[PDB]
């Protein structure tokens, strides 16, 4: 069957050269073209360029000055080479098969690859600083008090928030990280009954694998 | 080359017959454009749907149809099912150059509307000691998965330092989201009231502090 | 006079190849349903009536002649070669000749078409260094519309020149709509070339080429082809006729003007 896989770096610093590889199976590069489509986080797709079965290429007018698609027909590998990388380039990079119907005469991108994530960051692995979040404005509304826990500026992903080392599970809502500055900040909140806090201790746990740091922080009222 | 434009998001319910559309800045979408309709499922696993404007790709259920409706291209899900929820991308060919559309988020209401639980958290003494203050507003358990977050300072509208995470599905399939307002201790002292305004399904539910 | 056949064609002792529903030429070009005859060999190749093509609509001018040259050689041994087409998309195919999951074409042929924006002026050359003749087979494509012509080969009118040191065929496509066959009003036209040792096949074109995948090894015409719906039996017999086997004991036979093997003279 048709099949395309992308294998690349995952993390490259601004001003270096990105080099993804789309390894195709079940069809020959002399029989079809291969396209490169990139999807930056929270954005639409972007077509980078294409390398035809004949070897000639066609790039996206914009990024053309920095892109360069090639291929080794005998290895079944297409090569997307990008230079002068800049942060914006953080995106999912996909390669999809170019298809042309001989009987009806139309182009189409039929086989999409699985994709490969590439982050362009100049940041060193830095553990997260963890600030506890308590209510402050006690409106005394209802029996469900909600605590929080800010996991500030770490890199790279992921971190692992946990409350009371797992004892609290009901409504632990842990949101996705964002990218303030150049590091990932994230937060997590657990909701408990007013007849539990400050009565009992609700503690926050933030293990961050990449930098072997594991901070616990008790949320006081 | 040109700019392919399409609905931001569309919300249907099972049964209804929806029709995503695909416009071209440069004019009408002819057969010359080979309108391609890719379907992006969860966690970006793209799948071809229709090609060359109306040629239904193999696996694709009969219910998806390609066509030209006037001067724009279209796709019509006839009898949408919950399993049709996805971002539907339109791509238009312009002389050995492809141009995708913004993509459409299709919602297929399968459960009751749920109102978000808003929460505004004030900066922590700790974070403040290092001369930075970050307001954390956690919006949760809303359905359908779409909200608009707006920040306010002393009643006036904020336009800086705010960052809102895109909504994320939950285990119960409702949704959670988050917004942050980042200012320096000094600027945090400079005002008295801070508010997070969560707009979801017409109404706006805000929380505020001082 | 010998004037009667068993009615069957005895499987012994000549190597008799029944093409079943493939004619020789279809098995040669490689109609998907004759994939079984690949590299096959025979003394006598019997073509039945059933025989029906079932791939891209084509016509072979000088058919009966190209048919006979192959029939005689008695081998269908194809030899792939390293043709180098740079600038065009190879492996073309169609729905009128499905294979596997979809679009297919003749196994022994390679449909070239544009590579994105263009179709360069192709011009390969392949030398016959060997000690035997080579029989290349190629074709030219005739789209039925100037639209098709341009979608596939870009150029508004193509051309195919297949020269060796002594020959020179320059056929140019002819756009127009022919009768519908398997959904097509288009056609390909099969041509051929034999390259003598120390010669060079030279393919130059800029459109419509239906490129060769290699060459057919040619031996000496000792074998032959014959059309007959005669059954094949397990028996020994030396004289085969379209009607069947007839004994070569008598000096004259009047059964049929066509026969294979040590046979009585026809009357
Ligand atoms: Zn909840
Ligand atoms: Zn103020
Ligand atoms: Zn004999």
């Amino acid at each position: 069957q048709v099949q395309l896989k992308e294998s690349g770096p995952g993390l490259v610093a601004p001003s270096q050269s990105l080099s993804i590889t789309c390894t195709v199976s079940g069809f020959l590069l002399i029989s079809n073209g291969v396209h490169w489509v990139r999807q930056p986080p929270g954005k639409g797709l972007e077509w980078l360029g294409v390398i035809w079965a004949g070897g000639n290429t066609n790039y996206n007018s914009a990024l053309m000055s920095r892109v360069s698609i090639s291929k080794d027909n005998s290895k079944s590998q297409v090569f997307l080479k990008m230079k002068s990388l800049q942060t914006d380039d953080t995106a999912m990079y996909y390669c999809a098969r170019d298809f042309y119907d001989y009987d009806v005469f139309y182009y189409a991108m039929d086989y999409w690859g699985q994709g490969t994530s590439v982050t362009v960051s100049s940041a060193k692995t830095t553990p997260p600083s963890v600030y506890p979040l308590a209510p402050g404005s006690a409106a005394q509304t209802n029996s469900m008090v909600t605590l929080g826990c800010l996991v500030k500026g770490y890199f790279p992903e992921p971190v692992t928030v946990t409350w009371n080392s797992g004892s609290l599970s009901s409504g632990v809502h842990t949101f996705p990280a964002v990218l303030q500055s150049d590091l990932y900040t994230l937060s997590s909140s657990v909701t408990v009954p007013s007849s539990t806090w400050p009565s009992e201790t609700v503690t926050c746990n933030v293990a961050h694998p990449a930098s072997s740091t594991k901070v616990d922080k008790k949320i006081v009222p | 080359q040109a700019v392919v434009t399409q609905e931001s998001a569309l919300t249907t319910s099972p049964g209804e017959t929806v029709t995503l559309t695909c416009r071209s800045s440069t004019g009408a979408v002819t057969t010359s454009n080979y309108a391609n309709w890719v379907q992006e499922k969860p966690d970006h696993l793209f799948t071809g749907l229709i090609g060359g404007t109306n040629n239904r790709a193999p696996g694709v259920p009969a219910r998806f149809s390609g066509s030209l409706i006037g001067d724009k291209a279209a796709l019509t899900i006839t009898g949408a099912q919950t399993e049709d929820e996805a971002i539907y991308f339109c791509a238009l060919w312009y002389s050995n150059h492809w141009v995708f559309g913004g993509g459409t988020k299709l919602t297929v209401l399968g459960q009751p509307k749920s109102s978000p639980s808003v929460t505004l958290f004030p900066p922590s003494s700790e974070e403040l000691e290092t001369n930075k203050a970050t307001l954390v507003c956690t919006i949760t358990d809303f359905y359908p998965g779409v909200v608009t977050v707006d920040w306010k300072v002393d009643g006036t509208p904020v336009t800086q330092g705010m960052e809102t995470t895109q909504p994320s599905k939950q285990s119960n399939n409702k949704y959670m989201a988050s917004s942050y307002l980042t200012l320096t201790a000094r600027a945090w002292e400079r005002h008295s009231s801070y508010s997070c305004q969560v707009t979801h399904e017409g109404h706006t539910v805000e929380k505020s502090l001082s | 006079v010998q004037s009667s056949s068993t009615g069957k064609i005895c499987n012994n002792p000549h190597r008799i190849l029944d093409g079943i529903d493939c004619t020789l030429i279809d098995a040669l070009l490689g109609d998907p349903h004759c994939d079984v005859f690949q590299d096959e060999t025979w003394d006598l190749f019997v073509e039945r009536s059933k025989a029906f093509s079932n791939c891209y609509p084509y016509d072979v001018p000088d058919y009966a002649s190209l048919r006979s040259l192959v029939a005689s050689s008695g081998t269908l041994e194809f030899i792939t070669e390293g043709f180098t087409w740079t600038g065009v998309t190879q492996n073309g195919g169609s729905n009128a000749c499905k294979r596997g999951p979809g679009s297919g074409f003749f196994s022994r042929l390679n449909w070239l078409i544009k590579s994105g924006s263009t179709y360069p002026v192709l011009d390969v050359t392949m030398p016959n260094n060997d000690n035997f003749d080579k029989l290349y087979i190629w074709g030219i494509h005739h789209p039925s519309t100037n639209q098709e012509q341009t979608s596939l080969y870009v150029q508004a009118s193509g051309r195919v020149t297949v020269s060796t040191r002594r020959s020179q065929q320059t056929i140019i496509p002819n756009i127009g709509s022919r009768p519908w066959v398997r959904g097509l009003s288009s056609r390909i036209s099969i041509y051929w070339t034999i390259v003598k040792p120390g010669d060079v096949l030279v393919i130059n074109s800029n459109g419509n080429l239906i490129a060769p995948r290699g060459y057919f090894k040619m031996r000496t015409g000792k074998s032959s082809i014959m059309r007959s719906d005669a059954p094949i039996d397990t028996c020994i017999s030396e004289c085969i006729t379209p009607d069947g086997s007839i004994p070569n004991d008598k000096p004259f036979q009047n059964v049929n003007k066509i026969t294979y093997g040590a046979c009585p003279k026809y009357v």
